[PDB]
């Protein structure tokens, strides 16, 4: 694949909770980073690879 | 889907086509649209090449529950002597009666034109009923690039298309005859910066006060209010909105207030009415500004400009600082004429 793109995902909420003060307060977002992948610390001796 | 066959009987007749459109949640995303049963639309178109203003209407719209799903209206088409004009804006004004409340959604006739194109004695019973059958016809805005549906009913018919009168040469690009609004309030918030910058000039690039606030002694803080005034340059120049506060002291039959944001911050509200307050330009009328609660802030606090416009099209610039310029909107006569039809 090419460079990680970020796609946000704005959904309406759960018809439980569609009570909010403006008009985006109905919906609550997400962020979802596509073809990359979750990682911990590296290394700090192959820190320049 | 009722509010179509509502309207066709009510703003039908006074119209001379119908533009039935519904609008998803993609557009009202957009445009901010809070769907309450309140609200209440008024529509109106804006022509070209002609005087422009047409009459205001009433249009019903309801939300429709679930195969598109959203907003339904029904937009007027005026056709001036037999037949439409391809670049003619029809504007949506919608508001609530009680909140503050004014969205302005426009349209164009290209984008709704194109997409409509594929004993006792007896008394009559005719009720309003949505068993005329729709077609879904897509489209998009071009102002603001969200999709939006077109309904086709069934009913010298079949035979015509929809009579378009393209412009005539010599004719300006329809890139500029498209966004006529917003090259003509540009050009004037452009003029009005350039009454500021020559009023430095006379002063001597000076900055005086006007309002008595009180400024703490660092000499970072007065590189900072200078550093208020050319971001406010930035701003006037590239601000070129339909609800400006100028354009509601043209249209006015008081002072009209429009607060900034500078940084990108803020978003701008515009049109804000000093109910109370004649801007004489005495040093007892200042008082009375300060009584608001906008000015307090834009002037003790920081990243808030502020434009105060009388009725007579003079306006100050006020800075947090309490310093202020005045300068001067021009609006001939022939300019007025167009901005009180199309606008007020």
């Amino acid at each position: 694949p090419f460079v990680t793109q970020a796609a946000r995902v704005i959904t309406k909420r759960d018809p439980a909770q569609s009570f909010a003060t403006h008009e985006y307060g109905k919906d609550v977002a997400q962020t979802v980073l596509v073809n990359g992948f979750g990682a911990f610390a590296v290394a700090d001796r192959s820190r320049e690879a | 889907m009722d509010a179509h066959a509502i309207n066709e009987r009510y703003v039908g007749p006074r119209c001379h086509r119908l533009a039935h459109v519904v609008l998803p949640r993609t557009f009202l995303l957009h445009h901010a649209i809070p769907l309450e049963p309140e609200i209440i639309f008024s529509t109106y178109t804006r022509f070209s090449r002609s005087p422009g203003s047409s009459r205001r209407l009433v249009v019903c719209g309801k939300r429709v529950l679930p195969s598109p799903s959203g907003l339904a209206l029904s937009l007027p088409l005026f056709s001036h002597d037999g037949n439409f004009h391809p670049f003619d804006i029809s504007v949506l004004r919608i508001s609530c009666p009680g909140s503050n409340l004014s969205l302005t959604v426009r349209f164009l006739y290209l984008s709704l034109v194109v997409a409509m194109g594929a004993p006792p004695v007896r008394l009559s019973f005719n009720p309003v009923n949505a068993d005329v059958p729709a077609t879904w016809r897509d489209a998009t805005n071009v102002y603001s690039g969200a999709p939006y549906y077109v309904c086709v009913y069934e009913r010298e018919d079949d035979w015509l298309p929809i009579p378009l009168s393209f412009p005539e040469e010599p004719v300006p690009p329809p890139p500029s005859l498209v966004f006529m609004d917003d090259l003509f309030i540009n050009t004037k918030q452009c003029d009005f910066v350039d009454t500021l910058e020559a009023a430095c000039r006379t002063q001597g690039y000076t900055l005086r006060q006007r309002v008595p606030v009180a400024i703490p002694r660092d000499a970072e803080i007065a590189d900072a209010v200078k550093s208020h005034f050319l971001e406010a340059c930035l701003v006037l120049r590239g601000l070129a909105s339909e609800a400006s506060a100028w354009i509601r002291a043209a249209t006015s039959p008081a002072c009209w207030m429009d607060v900034l944001g500078l940084w990108e911050s803020r978003p701008h509200t515009l049109g804000l009415e000093l109910r109370g307050v004649n801007c004489g330009g005495t040093d007892g009328d200042w008082l009375e500004i300060l009584k608001q609660p906008d000015v307090q802030k834009t002037v003790s606090g920081s990243l808030v400009a502020c434009v105060i416009v009388t009725p007579a099209l003079e306006a100050w610039l006020v800075l947090p600082g309490g310093f202020a310029i005045k300068g001067r909107y021009r609006a001939s006569k022939e300019d007025l004429v167009f901005i009180r039809g199309r606008y007020g």
